[PDB]
């Protein structure tokens, strides 16, 4: 409960800071800004490379989560099976990186 | 002269040095002149609860030694 | 009140799902389901599963719904009644079941369900010098050979799928 | 069983009734799919952690990863619609009927 | 159909995860290891129909160990009776159920 | 096999360094004979109690006390 | 079996290929000083 | 369409299906299902046209919803059983959720609404794959869970699927939608018999797989997608018209052809369990199936539709396509009746 | 240097595990007496709380077998104050 | 079902080892070396009977002999034990590696006196 | 007495990032032959106070907010993720001791991009959205390489607990047998904080252009808190100092010294190199950092088995 106490205290201090930054200068009577970017009227272009590198990040992070439990696993009895599994998984990461290299993935956003 | 920015470095040092010393002193004061009994595993927590039950005070940091037995 | 904390969070969890059940806009739905993922991970963490909770934080929230927000930022250009009606319907059903489980302490929807607090099914035993779920996860590299093989094969095949079906030619 | 179990069932039925009767584009359907994801993950983790089945801690993480890749596939599908009709609305999905 | 490659070429793939009473690292016991052991030893090699007709008591005990429904009902009835008896105030709880009893160790 | 090696070193030193390190990490656990030492180190860690077994009357390889000489000792980790 | 509701269903194209039914332009402000009209493709 | 990538993808589909077949754990069943659908997604995006994207989007949404229902059933079964052997379930809700999850996966009505659309928008090889190999794994899943299957739900799904498939195939003129509704009707026919004798289910599955493979192989060989080009094919090769006529005669269960083998023997396992009205109703809907089959053969071979002028150039070039396994699967779909008791090998 | 230090750390881990192993039978006996005392107190309290309602046998175990079954948290601490319940069923997880 | 059988408190009243965690941790090795046979008897009974109610008296034997350990600590070499357990008790992790000099002193005092 | 410890952790964080701004200002001044602020007080001691009071009374920028709730929530989330994340650092004992503290910091550092995403979404300008997407892509990739490097580091350590890592670094420092991992971690700490020579958040448009000056100040304090956090993390985990269990303030002084010189090295490196391009650092990871990092992970997961040096779990 101490962790949640720290989280609540920190979140309330952030709330106090944003309340000071948002409502405290409203006491002043400066002006009202009527205010009548390079984007004139065109739609936002769908740069496909950003989406591709985002889902590549997603897949790599997923199998990084697969790769994670080695420090806990290092105390297991069957060390040979662990070594084979870890080397083959990192080899799978290398193979996926090589494929993402070959099929024009790392071009125009290298 | 190169010895003019070091007051800011010293203020940085005391600012980064105050919370560690503060939490060490608070840990030493709160746990009865001892460190905080860490519990990374359930056996350590069970010995923690055994100490709290044995102590007769419901505070483990007042530990009972050899004199508590006959 | 405190001892039902997980149950309370579970209620908030249901609330979180209502926060994107009506689906008014994908961005607000993503925010509501982010909040629901946080409270569901709190539910997991209160049962002693630190590793599974941080799996939820690291991968589900911080590594995949980030990609969901990235994709939905590529559409849904910036600037309902039945949305709000379904919101009040879900609110009424949620609160009605809340009074049902807080007064009767028992209900029937599909099976017999009890409303008593969940602090009676835990264990007073000790696992020793190790967390049970920590080496439960750690047993993957010693026993789970076929599962790791098919997982790596499926993820590599998903990489193949991403390279192929989004090429456009 | 426990009340949190029934709360997870009610959450899953909420995600089910949100996934079927949509009005918006495919992002709402994928968000409700992620609701199903989260509900199944929390239910499996609670079951495994309550009954002390140590090995079946392989169940929750795997129960994400596979369908997580499947979820990524869905994102690509939406991009295809975003490369064809401009908007990913479900009312534009009326070309295969005739 | 159900092709049994694992029983054919004699290689285990998922038999270890299949049951809760199987071998697990550091021999960590489940809550209902004995109940499941007795249920499986009751229902081995006799067929599913005779297993569900003859070993119903062991499976019911295993289900009660997993779900804990009768214990829930019993404890809820006891607690509700305690709340009622504190409402009309005929009985008072002893000091050993309040936290001031000089616990055993 | 010689000019191609120096060509891939001059073109992409990172890739050939990664391949060389991966090959070393593939071939060195099998070549180094200290893997069995880690095996007996991991297998001898007492995470659970060595629960005593009932003496029927005929068991010379088991002792009646932890200080008795018979049984598996762990002095090889002490000496190394 | 044409009815009123399905009276507008055209036959599908013989190759089963749907007909397909630009580039970014930037106006950099003057906020030396230069105003650039910039054309981008990503 | 890199041949290495296509080979790897096909091997992944085969591996996923065989993982569903040979596993003893529910998680591995779901693993095979997920890898199968993930690797079958690029098969329906072979031609790179927006209709394929539409069909694959609908297919992915339906299969993912079915998979989420499948985990709902698995987790409920774990709650009420505490074990993971692929066998009879230990909860009626688990059986109900699993039954409509597999009905959603297999395109059983009223969860059939994706089947006539998706098959309309994908190439004929992908349509053959979806209508032939995809049906194999959930048949194994339904076979391994038959003690806990509720009779009322599977019977309602079967009769609704047969009736809806016949009545929906009665109207379509495209070949792929007719094939989809015929597949729906055959799925209902061979799921109606599952609870009584699954050997009949396996026999009908093998017969339907062979006959649908023959039909799709003929459609890719003639390069015909609608009724009119299939009518026009009689200038090019009359022997192909004779072959499609005889296998469409076999497709409606008319003796002495192979298609009369399963359904009749399905009736042979309806009167054993004292059920008489049910095989009559499914026989009447099979007559509806035979009606639109007869319409297809009237359009194809039993008449002589008017052709165009360019057929003459098509008379100067033989069929250069890889007509693979067409004669063997054509013979095995017409003259297999006197070898009826071969179904004994499926026990 | 790190192989030497890891070997020394492994030796210290073996020593601490041996210390826990030699220590734990006393803890097992103490825990056994504790859970039996708690179960007897709960059984006696259940016997004397409700003597008026019909259809009740005291000590009616819900399991058909006569084998010993491990007690629950709710079976032991289910009749005490809320603070002891909190410190028992959530003390370890919430301990910092 | 059947009535669960429970022994009363009269079979559960014994003297208690009212000592802290570090007090048991400091002399745990000599605990395992000196009073080993009743501990082995009690846990073999516990592991084969799988029932506390059939092993209680055996545990009482342990709860006697363990006290016979501590008395032998108290009457002869109480001061080195006091130094050792307070040095162990200062550490929050209760590490054995940070009190090697007091460990050696206690070992030497025990080996000469007992 | 716990809330006193929480306050004494969270208030010196704000003082430390204000003095980060002040010290960085005079160091960048003195690095480039000029002088820093020395007019307000003795050696510019009162400059951050003037900065804070100036930034806490100014007018906002008044943006056309598409989502007011998201615009409010983004700086609160940024400050929360920068401030509550300092807990598990062992100096010499953490405020809250977790068995998985490094995983905790890694998960929240991975999800810290939500503030950038919501800042991009709150501004209606599409170029700000494009810059936010570019920053998010860079951050998620660089979090991937951070995850691999940290995975290698704690598989060398063997346990996820941060307090045992001090015990691990007792004989020799971790930088001696993991120097190539040290260089990749130094580039990653230079690069993950949106810093020069990879600072694309200033060259051509920031991800918070339409945000007000108050939220901009909150974002800057959050970024500098993350900078000090990961600098102290590098100091603790690669340069672990001697820690007496009875005499802790020598360890506190020692790791404070290493943290101060590592922050000085940060200000040094930021003042010596021109900015890169987006495709340039994408090429830096996706074709040069990732295979070397994977090879290092392979080598460091194969080494302790062959060396009989598998570290203890406990």
């Amino acid at each position: 409960m101490n962790l949640m106490i720290t989280l609540l205290t920190n979140f309330t201090l952030a709330t106090l800071l944003v309340t000071i930054a948002f409502w405290l200068p409203q006491l002043n009577v400066y002006s009202e800004k009527t205010s009548p970017d390079p984007m004139g009227s065109a739609r936002l272009p769908f740069s496909m490379k950003f989406f591709l590198v985002a889902i590549t990040f997603l897949l790599f992070d997923l199998e990084i989560a697969l790769l994670l439990p080695l420090p806990w696993a290092s105390q297991t009895t069957n060390l040979n099976t662990m070594l084979t599994m870890a080397l083959l998984l990192i080899f799978l990461l290398a193979v996926s990186l090589a494929y993402e290299w070959t099929q024009k993935g790392l071009e125009w956003t290298e | 002269m190169w010895f003019e920015v070091l007051p800011g470095i010293a203020v940085m040092g005391v600012c980064l040095f105050i919370p560690g010393m503060a939490t060490a002193r608070i840990h030493r004061f709160s746990n009865g002149g001892r460190e905080k009994r860490v519990a990374h595993y359930s056996y350590q927590w069970y010995l923690m609860e055994r100490d709290r039950r044995v102590s007769g005070v419901n505070r483990y940091y007042v530990s009972k030694g050899l004199e508590n037995i006959d | 009140m405190m001892t039902y904390i997980v149950f309370i969070l579970s209620i908030i969890f249901v609330m979180g799902f209502v926060g994107f059940s009506s689906k008014p806009s994908p961005i607000y739905g993503g925010l509501g389901l982010i909040v629901s993922g946080g409270v569901g991970c709190g539910i997991v963490l209160n049962f002693g599963g630190s590793f599974l909770g941080l799996m939820v934080f690291l991968i589900y929230l911080g590594g995949m719904m980030v990609v969901f927000g990235y994709t939905t930022a590529m559409a849904t250009e910036q600037y309902n009644k039945v949305v709000l009606g379904t919101f009040i319907t879900g609110l009424l059903m949620e609160f009605l079941m809340v009074y049902y489980v807080l007064k009767d302490k028992e209900v029937e929807i599909v099976f017999k369900f009890n409303g008593m607090g969940d602090w009676v099914i835990y264990d007073t035993g000790d696992s020793g010098f190790f967390s049970e779920e920590a080496m439960g996860i750690a047993a993957l590299y010693s026993y789970g050979t076929w599962l790791v093989i098919v997982t790596g094969w499926s993820l590599l095949i998903g990489v193949v799928v991403i390279m192929e079906i989004t090429r456009g030619n | 069983m426990s009340l949190v179990y029934m709360n997870i069932m009610m959450a899953f039925t909420v995600s089910l009734t949100g996934l079927l009767m949509y009005r918006s584009h495919l992002m709402s359907s994928l968000l409700c799919l992620e609701g199903m994801m989260l509900s199944l993950f929390i239910l499996a983790t609670l079951m495994i952690l309550n009954s002390h089945f140590t090995l079946a801690s392989m169940m929750p993480i795997i129960l994400l990863v596979f369908a997580a890749c499947e979820a990524a596939l869905g994102l690509s599908l939406l991009v295809m619609v975003s490369n064809t009709y401009g908007t990913d609305y479900v009312q534009n999905l009326n070309l295969l009927q005739c | 159909p159900f092709f049994d490659v694992q029983k054919k070429l004699g290689v285990d793939l998922d038999h270890w995860m299949t049951i809760q009473s199987a071998e697990q690292p550091h021999r960590i016991p489940a809550r209902c290891h004995a109940f499941e052991k007795e249920w499986i030893e009751c229902a081995h090699g006799i067929g599913s129909i005779r297993a569900e007709k003859e070993c119903k008591i062991e499976f019911e005990d295993f289900r009660e160990c997993l779900l804990r429904q009768k214990t829930m009902k019993r404890l809820n009835a006891i607690k509700r009776q305690r709340d009622k008896l504190i409402k009309e105030g005929k009985y008072t709880p002893p000091p050993h159920h309040s936290g001031q009893e000089d616990l055993r160790p | 096999v010689a000019a191609f090696l120096k060509n891939v070193w001059a073109k992409e030193p990172v890739l050939v360094a990664s391949f060389a390190i991966a090959g070393l990490a593939v071939i060195l656990p099998t070549l180094s004979p200290y893997t069995k030492y880690s095996l007996m180190i991991n297998r001898a860690t007492p995470y659970n109690y060595p629960v005593p077994l009932r003496d029927d009357g005929n068991m010379p390889d088991v002792p009646s006390h932890p200080q008795d000489p018979q049984g598996p000792s762990l002095e090889w980790l002490k000496r190394l | 079996y044409p009815t009123k509701e399905t009276a507008h269903w055209k036959p599908p194209p013989w190759n089963d290929v749907d007909p397909p039914k630009s580039n970014l332009t930037l106006n950099f402000g003057p906020q030396g000083v230069l105003r650039l009209v910039m054309e981008l493709s990503g | 369409m890199n041949p290495i990538i296509l080979i790897i993808i096909l091997m992944t589909v085969m591996l996923g299906t065989i993982i569903v077949m040979i596993s003893t754990h529910w998680l591995l069943i779901w693993i095979g299902f997920e890898m199968n659908m993930l690797a079958i997604i690029p098969i329906m995006m072979k031609k790179h046209n927006p209709r394929a994207t539409e069909a694959s989007t609908k297919y992915f949404l339906t299969q993912s919803t079915a998979s989420m229902l499948l985990m709902m059933a698995i987790i409920i079964n774990l709650m009420f059983s505490g074990q993971w052997t692929v066998m009879k379930l230990f909860n009626p809700m688990a059986s109900m959720l699993m039954t409509m999850a597999l009905a959603m996966k297999l395109g059983m009505a009223p969860f059939h609404f994706w089947v006539p659309e998706v098959t309309q928008g994908i190439p004929l090889s992908s349509g053959l794959i979806l209508l032939t190999w995809q049906k194999l794994a959930p048949m194994s899943v339904l076979y391994q869970i038959l003690p806990s299957i509720n009779l009322d739900l599977i019977l309602t799904l079967s009769i609704l699927s047969i009736t809806i498939g016949g009545w929906g195939g009665l109207n379509q003129t495209q070949l792929r939608k007719i094939m989809a509704y015929s597949s729906i009707a055959h799925m209902g026919w061979m799921t109606a018999v599952l609870l009584y004798n699954p050997t009949m289910t396996l026999l009908n599955l093998i017969i339907y797989i062979i006959m649908t493979s023959t039909m799709f192989t003929l459609f890719m060989a003639n390069s015909t997608t609608t009724t009119l080009s299939l009518s026009h094919t009689w200038n090019k090769a009359p022997i192909m018209t004779i072959l499609v006529l005889i296998t469409l005669l076999s497709m409606g269960g008319l003796p002495p052809l192979s298609g009369f083998m399963p359904k009749w023997m399905i009736i042979q396992e309806m009167t054993k369990n004292d059920s008489i009205i049910l095989p009559t109703l499914m026989a009447i809907t099979a007559l509806l199936n035979l009606y639109f089959y007869m319409r297809l053969t009237y359009s194809t071979a039993l008449t002589m539709f008017p052709s165009t002028n360019n057929m003459k150039m098509k008379w100067q070039f033989p069929t250069t396509k890889r007509m693979t396994l067409l004669p063997t699967m054509t013979v095995l779909s017409t003259m297999l009746l006197p070898l009826t008791p071969i179904l004994s090998i499926l026990e | 240097s790190m192989m030497r230090w890891n070997r020394e750390r492994r030796r210290l881990q073996i020593e601490d595990f041996e210390a826990r192993i030699a220590l734990m039978p006393l803890l097992q006996a103490e825990k056994d007496r504790r859970v039996l005392q708690m179960l007897r107190e709960n059984l006696e309290e259940e016997a004397t709380i409700m003597k008026d309602v019909p259809g009740w046998k005291v000590g009616e175990s819900v399991f058909h077998t006569t084998r010993w079954v491990t007690p629950m948290m709710g079976e032991l601490y289910g009749l005490r104050t809320g603070e002891e319940i909190l410190s028992s069923t959530y003390g370890f997880i919430w301990y910092t | 079902p059947g009535i669960v059988e429970l022994p009363s408190l009269e079979d559960l009243k014994v003297q208690e080892v009212k000592v802290s965690s570090s007090v048991l941790k400091a002399a745990a090795h000599h605990y395992g070396a000196q009073c080993d046979k009743p501990n082995k008897e009690f846990m073999l009974c516990r592991w084969e009977e799988k029932d506390p109610r059939r092993c209680l008296e055996e545990g009482k034997l342990v709860n006697q002999c363990a006290l016979e350990f501590f008395r032998q600590i108290k009457r002869h070499c109480a001061e080195p034990f006091t130094e050792y357990w307070t040095c162990i008790d200062y550490s929050g992790l209760q590490l054995f590696r940070r009190c090697r000099k007091e460990q050696a002193q206690f070992d030497k005092c025990v080996l000469d006196k007992l | 007495m716990f809330m006193i410890n929480v306050l004494t952790l969270i208030i010196p964080i704000l003082l430390a990032v204000a003095f980060l701004t002040l010290v960085e200002r005079k160091v960048l001044g003195y690095m480039q032959f000029r002088k820093g602020p020395n007019v307000v007080g003795p050696y510019g001691l009162l400059q951050p106070i003037a900065d804070a009071i100036k930034l806490f009374i100014k007018e906002p920028l008044r943006p056309a907010t598409s989502s007011i709730s998201m615009f409010i929530l983004a700086p609160i989330l940024a400050l929360t993720l920068a401030l509550t994340m300092w807990i598990p650092l062992p100096m010499p004992y953490p405020l809250i001791n977790m068995n998985l503290g490094v995983l905790f910091m890694l998960a929240m550092s991975s999800l810290a991009v939500y503030s950038i995403l919501w800042s991009g979404w709150a501004s209606n300008s599409k170029y700000a959205l494009i810059g936010a997407l570019r920053a998010v892509a860079q951050t998620i990739s660089y979090e991937v390489t951070l995850a691999i490097i940290l995975l290698s580091v704690l598989l060398m350590n063997g346990s996820f607990t941060l307090s045992t890592l001090i015990i691990t670094q007792e004989q020799v420092w971790l930088i001696f047998p993991a120097w190539p991992l040290a260089m990749m971690w130094f580039i990653s700490t230079l690069a993950e904080t949106n810093r020069a020579p990879f600072d694309l958040t200033e060259g051509e448009s920031g991800f918070n252009v339409e945000y007000a000056a108050g939220p901009f100040a909150l974002f800057f304090m959050a970024e500098y808190a993350n900078i000090i956090m990961m600098n102290i993390f590098t100091t603790t985990l690669f340069l672990g100092a001697f820690h007496n269990p009875y005499m802790p303030e020598l360890y506190t002084i020692n790791f404070t010294i290493k943290s101060l010189l590592l922050s000085i090295t940060f200000l040094w490196i930021r003042a010596s190199y021109p900015r890169f391009r987006y495709d340039q650092l994408m090429h830096l990871l996706w074709k040069n950092f990732l295979p070397l990092t994977l090879a290092l992970c392979m080598w460091h997961v194969s080494l302790p088995i062959l060396l009989s040096s598998i570290p203890p779990q406990t």
